């Protein structure tokens, strides 16, 4: 039986082992698609959302130098389309495209089964060293990356009613 | 209007096209 | 294994680590599709003819022959205001240089080290090893100046100013 | 008269049983009757409802109505794969 | 030395086959040629705008005609179609010739691709845009005859075209160049 | 016609030295033992 929907059964396809396992499929999408890509896709969803939820944050807070005479009101989604009327947004588009270039092909060895859903090997410092420590980041990295899909989809849909942007809106 | 030199060209590429049609040809009957 | 350079990646098997320039890095598999002799000689060509455009920029906007149709210091745009019968001579030279070079061959024939055109004249070369060393340079300077003159190209045809003149005047009081 | 290639994980999906054997259905060769079945009305009143939203179509038509009106014939391939799961115990 | 009227393209020889070497002599041989391929593009221009002025009269004889007829309606399709295709090509010729005199060698592809943003001098700035101005204002003569019904003034049109054509050419002398 | 003088000289080859030719190899070429 599944853990956090007692009254239906536990995914088949979902095991403890995964990071973030709370048994949470209800409507078996884990069954759909193979487990490997629906894991990198949370993974990638998580640190896209992570990004996006702190430079939600940041942009509110502070602006670099130049970019209030770029764009003056706009703040959330807004300064998306004036910057794209200027480079910045096709100049992140390419390097991100490069970088998912070879998470494409990073990808294709995760299917292959040779590398696992997220392992960039990207551990500069030193943070995973204990393989204890590894695996408490491991499921802070879920947890946080979770977290930040909700409130990135809550900040910009805040944005979406008021235009105020998050902290402006808890301000007023 | 074509020029002259216009046709010249055209019958220029048209030989490069029939040597390579004779090539193509000789390699099909081997 | 892995890739020296890309952790996440597998190292690929037409590498070997042996061939002066293998830092693990052909992500696209690159190596599987074609003939490694023949990629190495054409990026040794490529970075060959690279570092003599880069540097031909940079000398070209500093200085010029004493004469009309060469005075144009930016790069892209002196291409076209010059002779074009001398450029044509110059491609036919090409012709002549990479037909005699190569001893006449194609990507089958030209396979010999790659890349060793034998065009060394003077004896740099002394030491074998000091050899290796110049041709780890001679990589490592040319995939630099690849992307060196590229830059200046589209820096060229951006600013329309020519290498050393768009480092010095670039624009910071606007995009 | 020579070895005829096919992808690889190509199967046999010859039958002649009451349904097909689950695997008919690809990626959805796990999904219970049940979830077809409910998915099978769902995206034929979803589909139906964006269809209908759309009727005299405009040149400015909301494009989730359009996108959300082909769950309609999507609907018959579900309820398909909602009686080859119940034939086949799923 | 001059463009052929119907084709545009370079006739005479010039009389210069030198091999020359030291002094190339402009040796019209290729690899011999002192000309710039900013040189060529201008000599294609000018075969344009001579193929354009030579149809000129092409337009003037036909609304002779037009106005000779029993009844005469001075086909404004004939007229507007000829003024879309042949008048317009015209102008654009113009326009960058007028574009190469004045910027230079940007112009021939110095700065790139043809872009929204071109980072050159315009055709402005050059002393044969204004023969470039009387042709705008003769194909709006053009047009504005055709609607009008005035059979003289297409005529009258058309002829300034002809002169502002012919005059461009003549202050301009275009390079001819056969390589 | 620009090049006016091609038809005169292109239409008799291609119409009676081409064929006449073609027919004098292939009858050649259709009647040799090796
Ligand atoms: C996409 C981001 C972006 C954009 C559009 C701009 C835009 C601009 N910056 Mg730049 N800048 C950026 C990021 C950006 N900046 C970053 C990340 C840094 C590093 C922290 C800087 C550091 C910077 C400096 C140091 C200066 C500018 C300045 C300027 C403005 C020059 C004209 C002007 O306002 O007067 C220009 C509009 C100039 C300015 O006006 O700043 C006061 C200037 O001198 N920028
Ligand atoms: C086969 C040998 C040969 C010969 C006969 C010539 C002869 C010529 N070349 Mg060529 N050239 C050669 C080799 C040769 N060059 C080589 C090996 C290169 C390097 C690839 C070039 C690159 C070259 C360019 C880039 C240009 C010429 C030009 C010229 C002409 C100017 C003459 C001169 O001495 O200018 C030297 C100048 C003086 C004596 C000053 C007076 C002349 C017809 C120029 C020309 O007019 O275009 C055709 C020109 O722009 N040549
Ligand atoms: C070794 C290679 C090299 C070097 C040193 C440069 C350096 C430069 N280029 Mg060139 N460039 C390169 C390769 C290079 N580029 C390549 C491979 C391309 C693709 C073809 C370009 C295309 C390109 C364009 C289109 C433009 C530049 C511009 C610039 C300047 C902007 C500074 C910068 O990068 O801010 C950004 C740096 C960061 C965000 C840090 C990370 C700088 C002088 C700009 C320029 O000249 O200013 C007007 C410009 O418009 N470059
Ligand atoms: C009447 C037409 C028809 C039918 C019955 C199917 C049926 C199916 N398709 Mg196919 N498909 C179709 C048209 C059709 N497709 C067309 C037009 C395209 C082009 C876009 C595709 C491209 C396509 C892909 C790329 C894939 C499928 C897959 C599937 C299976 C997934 C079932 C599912 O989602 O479970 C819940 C199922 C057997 C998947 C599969 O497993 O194929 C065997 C799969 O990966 N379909
Ligand atoms: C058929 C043999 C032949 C003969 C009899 C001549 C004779 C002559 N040529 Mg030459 N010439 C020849 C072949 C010949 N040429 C070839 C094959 C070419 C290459 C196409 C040239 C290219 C040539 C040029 C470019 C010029 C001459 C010129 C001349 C005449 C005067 C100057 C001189 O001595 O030039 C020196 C002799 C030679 C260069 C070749 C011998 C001279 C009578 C000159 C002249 O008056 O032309 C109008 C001149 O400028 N010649
Ligand atoms: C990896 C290959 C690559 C990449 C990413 C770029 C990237 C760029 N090029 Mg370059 N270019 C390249 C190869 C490349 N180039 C090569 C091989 C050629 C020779 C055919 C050119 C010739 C070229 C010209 C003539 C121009 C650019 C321009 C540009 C800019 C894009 C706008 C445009 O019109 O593109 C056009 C892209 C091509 C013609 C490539 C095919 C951008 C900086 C333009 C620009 O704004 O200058 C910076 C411009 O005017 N490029
Ligand atoms: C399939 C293409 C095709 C066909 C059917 C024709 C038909 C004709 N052409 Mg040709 N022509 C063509 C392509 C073609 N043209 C092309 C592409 C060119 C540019 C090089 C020309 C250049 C050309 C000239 C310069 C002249 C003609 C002329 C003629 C006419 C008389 C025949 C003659 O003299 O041929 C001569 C044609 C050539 C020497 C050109 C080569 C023909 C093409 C390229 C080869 C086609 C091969 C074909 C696919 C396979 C045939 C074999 C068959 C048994 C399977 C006739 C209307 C003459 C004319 O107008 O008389 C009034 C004339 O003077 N044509
Ligand atoms: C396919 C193209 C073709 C062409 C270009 C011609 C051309 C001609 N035909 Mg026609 N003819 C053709 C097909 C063609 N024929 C076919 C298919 C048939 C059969 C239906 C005929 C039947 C036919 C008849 C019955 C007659 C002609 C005549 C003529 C000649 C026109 C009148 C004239 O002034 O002649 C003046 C002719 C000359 C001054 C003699 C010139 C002889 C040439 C130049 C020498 C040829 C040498 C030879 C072909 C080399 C052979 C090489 C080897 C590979 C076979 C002219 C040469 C008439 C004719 O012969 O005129 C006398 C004529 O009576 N034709
Ligand atoms: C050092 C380094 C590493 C690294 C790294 C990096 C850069 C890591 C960065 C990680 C990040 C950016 C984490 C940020 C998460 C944000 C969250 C969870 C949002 C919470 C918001 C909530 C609940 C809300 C809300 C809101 C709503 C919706 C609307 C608002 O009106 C109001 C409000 C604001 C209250 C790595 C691992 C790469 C390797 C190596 O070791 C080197
Ligand atoms: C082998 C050997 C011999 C030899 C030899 C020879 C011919 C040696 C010549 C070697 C050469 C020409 C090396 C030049 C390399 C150029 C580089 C590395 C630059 C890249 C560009 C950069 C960093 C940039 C940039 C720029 C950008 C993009 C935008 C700009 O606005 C500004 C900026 C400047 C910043 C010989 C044959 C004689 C015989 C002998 O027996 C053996």
């Amino acid at each position: 039986m599944s853990e956090s929907v007692p009254f239906l059964k536990k995914p088949e396809a979902l095991d403890s082992s995964m990071a973030g396992y709370a048994g949470f499929d209800p409507l078996g999408l884990s069954s759909i698609a193979d487990i490997k890509f629906l894991q990198e896709s949370e993974i990638k969803h998580c640190r896209i959302a992570m990004l996006a939820a702190a430079g939600s944050i940041a942009q509110d807070i502070f602006t670099f130098p130049g970019v209030s005479k770029v764009v003056g009101t706009a703040k959330m989604t807004g300064v998306h389309d004036v910057l794209v009327k200027q480079g910045a947004m096709g100049q992140i588009l390419l390097w991100t495209s490069f970088l998912e270039v070879f998470g494409t092909i990073a990808l294709l060895e995760t299917l292959d089964g040779k590398r696992a859903p997220g392992d960039f090997k990207f551990d500069p410092l030193g943070f995973s060293k204990n393989a204890e420590t590894a695996k408490r980041y491991q499921l802070s990295e879920i947890k946080n990356g979770r977290l930040a899909m909700l409130a990135t989809g809550g900040m910009v849909h805040g944005y979406f009613i008021t235009g105020k942007g998050p902290l402006e809106l808890l301000t007023n | 209007m074509i020029s002259d030199t216009q046709i010249f060209i055209a019958l220029i590429l048209a030989l490069v096209s029939l040597v390579l049609a004779i090539r193509l040809g000789r390699a099909l009957y081997q | 294994d892995m890739s020296a350079s890309v952790p996440f990646l597998p190292r690929p098997a037409a590498l070997d680590g042996s061939m002066v320039g293998d830092v693990g890095f052909d992500p696209l598999g690159f190596t599987t599709k074609y003939d490694i002799k023949w990629l190495r000689e054409s990026e040794l060509k490529h970075g060959r003819v690279c570092m003599l455009a880069s540097l031909g920029c940079i000398v070209q906007e500093i200085v010029h022959l004493p004469f009309e149709a060469t005075s144009n210091p930016v790069a892209s745009e002196a291409f076209f205001q010059v002779p074009a019968g001398g450029l044509w001579q110059i491609f036919a030279g090409i012709g002549i240089v990479e037909h005699f070079s190569n001893n006449f061959k194609m990507s089958g024939s030209t396979m010999r080290a790659p890349g060793n055109l034998g065009f060394d004249p003077l004896n740099f070369g002394k030491n074998p090893s000091a050899r290796a060393r110049y041709e780890l340079a001679e990589i490592k300077n040319g995939r630099l100046a690849m992307l060196g003159f590229g830059g200046m190209i589209h820096g060229c045809f951006i600013t329309g100013k020519g290498p050393i003149g768009a480092l010095t005047s670039m624009d910071w009081h606007q995009s | 008269f020579s070895p005829v290639p096919s992808p690889e994980g190509t199967k046999e999906t010859y039958w002649e049983t009451k349904a097909p054997s689950s695997d008919v259905l690809g990626i959805g060769a796990g999904v219970s009757s049940g979830n077809f079945a409910a998915a099978s009305v769902f995206a034929a009143l979803v589909g139906g409802y964006c269809t209908g939203q759309v009727i005299p179509l405009t040149v400015e038509p909301n494009p989730l109505f359009l996108a959300g009106s082909f769950l309609l014939p999507y609907s018959w391939a579900l309820h398909v794969a909602a009686w080859i799961q119940k034939n086949n115990g799923k | 030395a001059s463009l052929d009227p119907k084709t545009g393209f370079p006739i005479q020889g010039g009389s210069r086959e030198k091999l020359c070497g030291g002094s190339a002599s402009a040796g019209c041989q290729p690899m011999t040629q002192a000309a710039s391929i900013l040189d060529k593009q201008r000599t294609v221009l000018a075969g344009k705008i001579t193929v354009a002025a030579n149809k000129v009269p092409v337009l003037t004889a036909a609304v002779d005609k037009m106005k000779t007829a029993k009844k005469p309606k001075l086909d404004r399709d004939y007229v507007l179609r000829y003024s879309a295709l042949y008048l317009t090509t015209l102008v654009d010729a113009m326009e960058q010739y007028c574009l190469r005199d004045a910027n230079g060698a940007k112009a021939a592809g110095g700065a790139g691709l043809p872009k929204f943003k071109e980072t050159l001098k315009p055709a402005s700035s050059s002393s044969l845009y204004s023969y470039v101005d009387t042709v705008k204002s003769g194909i709006a003569a053009v047009s504005a005859a055709a609607k009008a019904g005035d059979f003289d003034g297409v005529n009258k049109a058309a002829g300034d075209i002809k002169t502002a054509a012919d005059s461009f050419l003549s202050t301009a002398n275009p390079p001819i160049i056969f390589n | 016609m620009t090049a006016a003088y091609l038809p005169s000289i292109l239409v008799p080859i291609i119409g009676l030295i081409f064929p006449g030719l073609v027919m004098a190899f292939a009858f050649i070429y259709i009647e040799q033992d090796e």
